[PDB]
């Protein structure tokens, strides 16, 4: 993936 | 005493001179609120119509000289504005009163000596009366004033002052203050009668024995020389009189030399023997007062202001005359000695330690060097005929350039709004220009003869090593001179010269004792090495040794050594980036791999900004790796330590987001983001690996910090923005935005960017910007998007509605209350609007008509600002929007019918305002484009819904009514003339701009029913000629 | 009117004096102070 | 301070006169543009090696609407700074007019021509094109109220000229 998924997700 | 002060405005009883004197003294001798109160009272009194009637009392009773000046100010304002509406009797009375005062106060030496300012104001008032009334109603002013100048020497001096003031106000400061027709009329009238005010000057300069009178005559001649016909200069004995009677007198040196400089600047062929005799005579009169064996350096250093002014004027004269008539001087063979002596004077004045004088001399030196180089760019052998003249003195110029070389770089330590001290490299200052001029001159001279320059530099270097001339500044100057001539020699000559220079410098480094001397010598060696990248590229062992030595200096705690190492390393990396990635002879691996393997041991002792510089320098070496997989591996290994720290922080935050409030982790995040910004700048598009690795985590931390800042500011007010933690959070946000915009600016795949990196911004950065309180919003968000829109353009046109719904409404509501608050938001908002208009115009066809009306209203609001940048951006946006709408003939008619009149009305509203004249040029364009756009019949639909009428008639009536109602004091004739000019000069922008300036001048004065200054016939003929020329095209 | 004045005028002054000037006539052996002095010293 | 000198700060509007004075007065940089109405008098105090030197700076208004008693602000002035903007050519084209108004009242006073806003990359008035000060024998300095570039050079030159001490220098105290 060109953009990796977020380890830290801010709700 | 506010009531007492404001009583002056009653205009019911006789003026109280005591109160006026008291308020004026308070203005000029006030401490606090008293001074402001007096200023406000006086300003209100000055701008009261019919207040001029009291001036005749102020000048008769008041003794304080600062109140008579105030009365004269009131009188001058009335004369300038409402002269044409006063009755003839009052005009005659004012004229006679002013002339009588001038004659009375100018005939007594005591008063003229004492005041010196009241008399000047009276002279200016007389000059204003002349401009208003001179030729038409005062035919015999020149004959009378010249005739009256024969009655006394004090009268003659005052009359000379009056004449020079008139010449200045008619010929020098006429543009923007007098209409073109009136200015031309005055110029012709004064040029016709100048043959009589020139006999007076000749008689005074040849018979008068009064020093102030003759000095005044020369001072006025200096002004007359700007415009008088050349016949009065070169066909009489003016030059000889200036050279012999006044040049040698100490109290007339400066003004006489200024007159001679004005004469010498005339470039004409009809007179060439007069220029030849202007030079030989001046030079012979100059070596009797400034001997060739004089040390102008020391003499100027400790000398009076008159002598320093004379030295500057002499430099100006020599530079001007040589630049103009060097060819004439060279043609004559018997004048060779005089030319050599003039060049010797130029060399002597070049030693003075004054920046302005040295620049004056350096421009001539650069001119001569460029001329000689363009004659023949090859080294001396035959020799070109013109170069042989200057051969005996070119080595002196080379020595001068090598000896006084200027510092190449200008570094300034500046702290931004967040208290972060950084080193800025000023780029286009005056010092950089000086260094560039010196470098260019020395490079030209070296091309003319490289052996002599090499000899000079070698001799200076030898003088440094033996110690007879050792000094830090001397060595720095020598090394700057050596580094300035990089590339001016053949490769082998440069190689030998560099070997000699570097060997000698290394030998001197060990000789000198102390850490500071060795540091200076090493810094100079590294500067020289970094300025000759060709030598480094040729030889690999030396380049590797230099890089290793730089790495060793990065552990040096001595001040200024690590910075020097980082600067030299970044220079070498930029210039020789391709010799690190590739495998060299005798090397099993590329040098970049060696640097990356042990990088934590190199930057261990560096400060954070030096670490950023090192990362940038290493990045410049990774963009030179053409291979894709190898470059990916390098980038992955090149960003290992920052990635480790970033992953640690992100993993820690995943457990609890409360850590991000800790200042230490915020500082770490800011440093990591700065490193990433530098690496992206250095690498370019291939940095997409790192960017996509950290993108979403970066956005999430940005959102968290933005919410924290907004909550803090909302719950504690705007004062908290100066706390260290809020500053750190804002720094992190700005670095995130800088990284995103910087990578987007350097990408090479708009479709991929728009598909991957843009959509996250809308949710993370734009909606977050909308949700923040006005005092917590980042203006940079509005600029980042601009940089994206300028790049992706047509690929991001489908998301413009979302970006607008996010930012446009909130920003506009934030900046539509006044013209002062939130300057950064205004600038960036209108830059974003300009980007959208230029690159994504079809997005305006998707937004609702109400939102388009809001966009147009914001554009109109843009160019009503008094801030130049915002108004300029608004005018550019309006012009581009008109051009874009013109192309689409489908909706063009609807747009015209809806907004043409409104846009025209607003443009005329800002044009007739004195606070927007700085933008007049753009006003000339837009208006022209509009009027032309209606003269060619592009607006097919009628602009008047009432009935179908020709647009070129409806517009004329509309504009005439618009201007007449806004300025009712205008006559119908001149309004009609202005509208005709608008419709005629629409294809000649400079003429249109002059037309606008003339109208601005006209609207300031009340003409009543006087047509003596309108010159309707001449201007109508001019407009007809312009229209005919337009038709012919 | 505006402060009716009894002062003189340029036209009146010009009429009173003919073409002859009231200045000096370059008296014999007259030179300006420090005529020919060096710039520095 | 007992030694007081009157300084007249003239120039077009928006060139940065008020910001330039405020940086010296308090050290803070003003980012918003509020046009000066008439004149504002601010006392600045410098500590030279020879003692305190005080300038009563009369910061005037460059807009024609707010000129006030324009040339009446120059009476009894002892030094002047004409400021223009290097990012705007019109400001530099108007320097002759300000100089004319200034020298018609104050025949002989020290004058410094300051080109402000040199920290902006888009520079319109290039260094080579600034040649007005030569024939008028004025000093010239490129300054920047935002970056503190050549910040105190105008005042240092004016103090050296007024005091008469070429070897004068500012010492912070
Ligand atoms: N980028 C940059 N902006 C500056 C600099 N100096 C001043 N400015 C900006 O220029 C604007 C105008 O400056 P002011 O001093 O407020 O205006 P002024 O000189 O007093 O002009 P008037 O008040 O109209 O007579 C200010 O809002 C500053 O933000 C500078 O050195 N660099
Ligand atoms: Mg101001």
């Amino acid at each position: 993936a060109v953009v990796s998924p977020p380890k830290f997700v801010f709700g | 005493a506010d009531h007492a002060a404001r009583q002056l405005l009653d205009f019911s009883q006789k003026l109280d001179i005591n109160l006026l004197d008291n308020v004026v003294n308070c203005l000029y001798h006030g401490e606090g609120a008293q001074q402001r109160m007096a200023q406000e009272v006086l300003t209100h009194l000055k701008e009261h119509p019919d207040a001029w009637t009291r001036v005749d009392t102020i000048l008769e009773f008041s003794q304080n000289m600062n109140t008579k000046y105030y009365g004269l100010q009131i009188l001058e304002n009335v004369i300038k504005t409402r002269w044409k509406i006063l009755p003839r009797n009052q005009c005659e009375g004012i004229k006679k009163y002013v002339v009588g005062l001038i004659i009375k106060t100018s005939s007594d030496p005591t008063c003229v000596e004492k005041e010196k300012v009241y008399i000047g104001k009276l002279n200016m008032i007389l000059v204003q009366i002349l401009k208003q009334e001179w030729p038409k109603h005062w035919p015999t002013f020149i004959s009378d004033i010249v005739g009256a100048s024969r009655t006394s020497e004090s009268l003659c001096q005052n009359n000379m002052v009056i004449l020079k003031l008139l010449s200045e106000e008619v010929f020098d400061f006429s543009s923007g203050q007098i209409t073109q027709v009136k200015s031309k009329h005055l110029k012709d009238s004064m040029c016709n009668e100048f043959s009589q005010i020139f006999q007076l000057c000749q008689f005074v300069m040849e018979n008068s024995q009064n020093a102030p009178l003759v000095h005044a005559t020369l001072e006025t001649l200096l002004r007359f020389l700007n415009w008088i016909p050349l016949g009065y200069i070169f066909e009489t004995k003016l030059i000889s009189t200036l050279i012999y009677k006044f040049l040698n007198v100490p109290m007339f040196r400066n003004v006489s030399l200024k007159c001679l400089t004005e004469i010498a600047g005339v470039s004409v062929s009809q007179y060439e023997e007069q220029f030849v005799t202007l030079f030989t005579l001046t030079m012979m009169q100059l070596k009797q007062m400034l001997p060739l064996n004089t040390n102008i350096r020391l003499a100027y250093s400790n000398g009076k202001d008159d002598e320093q002014n004379f030295i500057q004027n002499l430099s100006l004269f020599l530079c001007t005359f040589l630049k103009e008539h060097d060819q004439l001087i060279e043609k004559r063979l018997n004048l060779r000695e005089t030319l050599m002596e003039a060049l010797h004077y130029m060399l002597l004045v070049s030693e003075v330690e004054e920046t302005e004088i040295f620049k004056i001399c350096l421009e001539y030196w650069n001119h001569l060097a460029a001329e000689l180089y363009r004659e023949s760019p090859f080294s001396t052998s035959d020799v070109p005929p013109r170069r042989q003249l200057y051969l005996p003195m070119l080595f002196k110029v080379r020595l001068l350039m090598v000896s006084r070389m200027a510092k190449p770089e200008e570094v300034l330590v500046v702290e931004n709004d967040q208290g972060e001290v950084v080193r800025e490299f000023m780029k286009d200052t005056d010092s950089i220009n000086l260094y560039k001029n010196m470098r260019e001159t020395l490079v030209y001279l070296t091309h003319l003869d490289y052996v002599d320059t090499e000899r000079i530099m070698t001799e200076k270097l030898h003088n440094q090593v033996n110690g007879t001339e050792w000094s830090w500044k001397n060595l720095n100057t020598l090394c700057w001179a050596i580094g300035s001539i990089s590339g001016a020699m053949h490769e082998e000559d440069e190689k030998r010269f560099l070997v000699t220079v570097i060997k000698d410098l290394l030998g001197l480094c060990e000789q000198k004792r102390g850490k500071d001397n060795k540091a200076i010598i090493a810094s100079n060696i590294m500067y020289i090495v970094g300025q000759y990248p060709r030598f480094l590229r040729a030889h690999w062992k030396f380049l590797k040794t230099v890089v290793n030595k730089l790495f060793e200096f990065m552990h040096e705690t001595h001040d200024g050594v690590q910075d020097m190492a980082c600067d030299t390393f970044i220079k070498i990396a930029q210039k020789c980036r391709r010799h690190f990635v590739q495998v060299q002879v005798g090397e099993v691996m590329p040098f970049i791999d060696e640097i990356l393997n042990n990088i934590n041991t190199i930057i261990c002792d560096l400060q954070p900004q030096q670490v950023h510089t090192f990362y940038e320098a290493v990045g410049y070496m990774i963009g030179a790796q053409t291979d894709q997989t190898v470059q990916e591996h390098l980038i992955e290994k090149y960003m290992l330590l920052p990635n480790q720290v970033w992953d640690s922080i992100i993993q820690q935050a995943t457990k609890n987001v409360d850590i991000l409030k800790d200042p230490e982790t915020v500082k770490q995040l800011g440093s990591i983001l700065k490193t990433n910004v530098r690496a992206c700048k250095a690498v370019g598009h291939p940095f997409v690996i790192q960017l996509g690795r950290i993108y979403l985590d970066m956005l999430n931390v940005y959102k968290c910090l933005s919410e924290n800042i907004s909550a803090a500011i909302q719950a504690n007010g705007e004062m908290v923005t100066k706390q260290p933690l809020i500053r750190s959070m804002r720094t992190v946000k700005r670095e995130t935005l800088k990284l995103i915009s910087g990578w987007v600016s350097r990408s090479n795949d708009p479709q991929m960017v728009a598909e991957n990196f843009v959509p996250p911004l809308l949710d993370a950065v734009l909606i977050d910007y909308q949700r923040n309180v006005p005092a917590a919003r980042e203006p940079e968000v509005l600029s980042t998007m601009a940089i994206i829109v300028n790049k992706l353009g047509g690929h991001i046109t489908a998301e413009i509605p979302q970006i607008f719904d996010a930012v446009f409404e909130c920003t506009l509501n934030m900046i539509n209350k006044d013209f002062e608050e939130y300057p950064e938001h205004r600038t960036n908002f209108f830059l974003l609007l300009q980007a959208v208009n230029s690159h994504c115009f079809p997005a305006f066809l998707a937004i609702p008509p109400t939102q388009f009306k809001l966009v147009l209203d914001s554009i109109i609001w843009a160019f009503k600002h008094t801030m130049r940048n915002v108004a300029d951006t608004g005018l550019q946006i309006l012009f581009t929007l008109l051009q874009n709408v013109a192309q689409e003939e489908a909706a063009a008619q609807s747009f015209y019918q809806t907004y043409f009149c409104d846009i025209l009305q607003h443009i005329f509203s800002v044009v007739t305002d004195t606070s927007h004249t700085a933008g007049l040029t753009m006003h000339a364009s837009i208006l022209a484009y509009m009027f032309n756009l209606v003269e060619e019949g592009k607006i097919s639909t009628s602009l008047n819904p009432g009935n179908p009428v020709n647009n070129q008639i409806f517009l004329q009536e509309y504009v005439a009514n618009l201007l007449k109602s806004a300025f009712p004091h205008l006559q119908d004739a001149q309004v009609k003339l202005f509208v005709t000019g608008l419709f005629s000069l629409n294809q000649d922008i400079p003429a249109f701009k002059e037309h606008l300036r003339d109208f601005l001048v006209q609207i300031k004065e009340f003409a009543g029913e006087d047509t003596s200054d309108l010159f309707l016939e001449e201007r109508e003929i001019a407009l007809r000629q312009a229209d005919e020329e337009k038709h012919k095209r | 009117g505006f402060g009716s004045s009894t002062g003189l005028s340029f036209a009146d002054l010009a009429s009173s004096n003919s073409g002859d000037f009231a200045f000096g006539s370059k008296d014999k052996n007259f030179q300006w102070a420090n005529t020919g002095a060096a710039v520095f010293g | 301070p007992q030694v007081q000198f009157k300084l007249v700060l003239v120039g077009d509007g928006g060139t940065g006169k008020t910001t330039f004075v405020k940086r010296h007065l308090t050290g803070e940089f003003e980012k918003k543009y509020v046009a000066t109405l008439g004149v504002e008098v601010h006392p600045l105090v410098f500590h030279t090696n020879r003692g305190p030197i005080k300038f009563n700076v009369w910061d005037t208004a460059g807009l024609e609407k707010f000129g006030g008693l324009r040339d009446g602000y120059y009476i009894q002035a002892q030094c002047a700074i004409i400021m223009f903007d290097v990012t705007s050519r019109v400001t530099y084209k108007n320097v002759p007019n300000w100089h004319r108004d200034l020298v018609r009242v104050c025949e002989n006073i020290p004058i410094v021509l300051c080109g402000n806003k040199v920290d902006i990359k888009d520079r319109k008035v290039k260094a080579k094109s600034i040649v007005f000060h030569r024939k008028k024998n004025l000093q010239y300095y490129d300054i920047s109220a935002k970056s503190n570039y050549n910040f105190e050079k105008p005042f240092l030159w004016l103090a050296r000229k007024l005091i008469g001490d070429p070897n004068l220098e500012f010492v912070a105290m």
